């Protein structure tokens, strides 16, 4: 029957919340690198 | 006059800026606009923000706009309000920007915000380049970026070439000056000097120091070789062992081979290289086969 | 005479206005209005508001329109009814400007809102420039912008350019002349001075320190280069050390070396490089040579 | 004598008008009506309004009519009746404007009310512009603004350049002339003066004030440069350090560097100057990258 | 929009190279050189925009911007810039620690070696230095 309950083929959260970037250190600089691989 | 010439303060240092802008007030040298689609495109913004809604589809040739790139030095401790100069360079297939006119421009950093607002008349010297120029005090600083200059009690001073000598010789020249604690060695480009705390002790420090002067050091004997501008240029510290010089199209003022005595000092190595007559397109080669032998006792660089 | 001529006052700063108008009474050098529809359109909206209704579809060319774009510079603590003087730049593909007059034209910041409305007659000057023009007084201030002025008991002062000395020695200036809290250095280019409350008082503090005199000290060495405009200028703290200068069709009045000797005295270094009886166009690439193997002292840059 | 000349007084200030005419009479010099169809529209709307009405749809080609636009000045404090000039210039395109007559012509502000009606004879000088002219005492003004003059205590004079300094010497000569709390600085172009009430008292006190003489303060030093018409202004606080000078096809009368010894009178900067034997389009590259070499010390400003 | 043809004339893409100075720190100004990739015909008079600099790593090193000064027979596709890039990443370094240090000659031999050892041995002191090898 198709009321019957299935998990489908891609299961979990689908979609992700984006994260603010870390505080900018203070010094002369307008080039802020965020943390490297 | 010595410290202030060769090193620079930990956390002072400049930035770049950049922006895209329009020319107009040119004398029939824009840029073909049915080639480049950006210019009338940006012309529509600028309309539609001013209040003018152009129907799309029609098509404009224009011969007074140009397309531009606004590029700007962001100094140290800017103040907004504060006035630098920027560079105005063309994009596209304009001919030429004599006497045009550079319209708002914001000019942003990496961080992809604003910084800078830009507009004035551009100048060019009118050979001489066309599609690039220079506007004095055509942009106004309106973000100031927070420092870490005030907190803290040492201070950095980093030197523009690297030396454990000249370092040395900064560290001595402060220790004599000021005090027996004053400053440290860290490394061959980086001095560290304890300051008291307070912004005013501090800028009375830094006033102190860079008005100081210490001898220089002699240097690492160099030879630098530019062969797209077709320039050598020696140093006072290179030397010369005996060898031989064999070169086409050269001769004894009458064999083939042209002897180079060993030479000490500048004067000397000038004479005996002078002997030999040869182009300095021709001496490039004798340098670089002089180095490669070994008689050549400077290490040599290739701009 | 020496503070004026060398900081700024915060609060006390210049803005942009921009503006879109027609030039009329051209004779015969308007742009081809088959290929702009901008000024037929905006022709039209003008007569609209005037009260003629034109019909649309019918072709309109014209021979003394030409649309322009006005700028202008906002000036500090304006009030309404000054003058101000505007630049106006053709837009499009107008031939001249000349004895051309410009309609009513709304003069708007970054915030679109109007600040200023702009008519008059344009003066070109008649090679020269023919599709730009100045206005002087074209322009009416008619919106004031509120000011932060004559509220609070500090006022800090900003240089023109970076220096810990420079602003030390202003510091010291001030507080020789007026009192011992009454300047305090924040920065290398920013000085804070304490004033009394009430705008009658900062004005009278502030036209007793503008025309002190302070002593200039010495600056970096530095060498300028315009590429473009083909013209290099160096300071009075320039020194050079001794080296060799090898360059292309260039020699001793003779071999290919010319030595250079040690020079400390800006006149000595003038006599060193005549010496070589280079062309400023050879002296460019002579001078980055220089530079780049540490015989010359002074940083180099290229605007 | 200085202060009418230096100051302006606060509710007194010009205004703009602006409207749309015909002029008729002319030699054959009229625009063509079948590419401007907006002049044809308007002769049928004022032979509509005087009686006479033609049937559409049949051609109409003229030669003396031309479309023109009517820019005034309105003065402050205007009654009805008084006369004042107007500028005619031609739009479409038309030839010339030579003997030409205006018609009846509102003349509207902003506010789209109408304030002069126009009519007279247009003067063209007759190389000399043909589609524009001025016409003498053209306009009666026929609608009056009300104006805030005569009410209140308080008075606001507003310089035409902000300075402090001029702003205070202002303040001291109304104030050793009239009384002690006659007049107050409250910011650099703007001195508020107190006033006794009643439009009679106030008058006779501007009377008074209007023709004071004050002593004009040393300004900024700056240095004017207009690329467009060719021409290079410098001012009387403009100083010099020392440097050196290379320039493209300039030489020593013999090397390419050409020294400048530091000037403090402007007749020493004239004659350094005049040293080196350039053109004022070459003066100007060398004024920009000495500004940006930090050697002149006055302000560049680029109109 | 995407498709419509763009013919520019002004325009030239680049290559810049830079080296990296020892002990660098963030804020210093180094040396680049430009050199054309393509098909330009020369760089008089040109500008360089910004241009991330990366190593091996395919990490930023320094952000380069300025002006190119071409001779102007001479190279018209190669340039260089004094003081064109800013150094905006700092490189870890073992410096300071420990108590031996290793000095490399340019050229290997055992008796120049063996002249360097014994001259900082007749000037410091008896186990001042130690020859490892031939450079």
């Amino acid at each position: 029957c198709a009321w019957i309950p299935a998990k489908p083929l891609v299961q979990g959260a689908t979609t992700a919340q984006p994260i603010p970037g870390p505080v900018p250190v203070a010094n002369g600089s307008i080039f802020q690198s965020a943390q490297p691989i | 006059e010595r410290i202030r010439d060769l090193t620079s303060v930990q956390g002072v240092r400049e930035n770049s800026l950049i922006g895209y802008g329009l020319v107009v007030g040119l004398d029939g040298t824009g840029d073909q606009t049915t080639q480049t689609p950006f210019t009338t495109q940006t012309l529509n913004n600028m309309l539609s923000q001013l209040g003018i809604t152009v129907p799309t589809g029609t098509n404009m040739q224009l011969k007074n706009v140009a397309a531009v790139m606004v590029t700007a030095s962001y100094p140290p401790f800017a103040r907004q309000g504060q006035t630098i100069d920027v560079v105005v360079s063309s994009m596209g297939n304009a001919k030429s920007l004599r006497g045009g006119t550079l319209l708002m421009t914001p000019l942003k950093g990496v961080d992809s915000q604003v910084y800078a607002l830009a507009q004035g008349n551009i100048l060019v010297g009118g050979v001489n380049q066309l599609n690039g120029g220079r506007i004095t005090n055509g942009a106004i600083i309106e973000r100031e970026l927070p420092t870490q200059f005030g907190a803290g009690n040492t201070i950095n001073l980093q030197l523009n070439d690297e030396d454990f000598t000249m370092a040395q010789q900064i560290t001595d020249a402060i220790n004599r000056a000021r005090g027996y604690g004053s400053a440290t060695a860290l490394d061959a480009r980086t001095v560290q000097v304890r300051v008291p705390s307070g912004n005013s002790s501090q800028v009375r420090f830094l006033a102190d120091i860079q008005n100081m002067e210490v001898n220089v050091t002699p240097q690492d004997a160099k030879v630098v070789i530019n062969s797209r501008t077709g320039s050598v240029v020696m140093n006072r510290e290179v030397t010369l062992d005996s060898c031989a010089v064999a070169q086409g199209n050269l001769s004894v003022t009458g064999g083939s081979l042209q002897s180079v005595r060993s030479s000490a000092n500048l004067n000397s190595v000038v004479r005996a290289l002078n002997a030999l007559g040869a182009t300095p397109m021709d001496l490039m080669s004798i340098l670089q086969s002089m180095q490669s032998a070994g008689c050549l006792r400077a290490k040599l660089e290739i701009i």
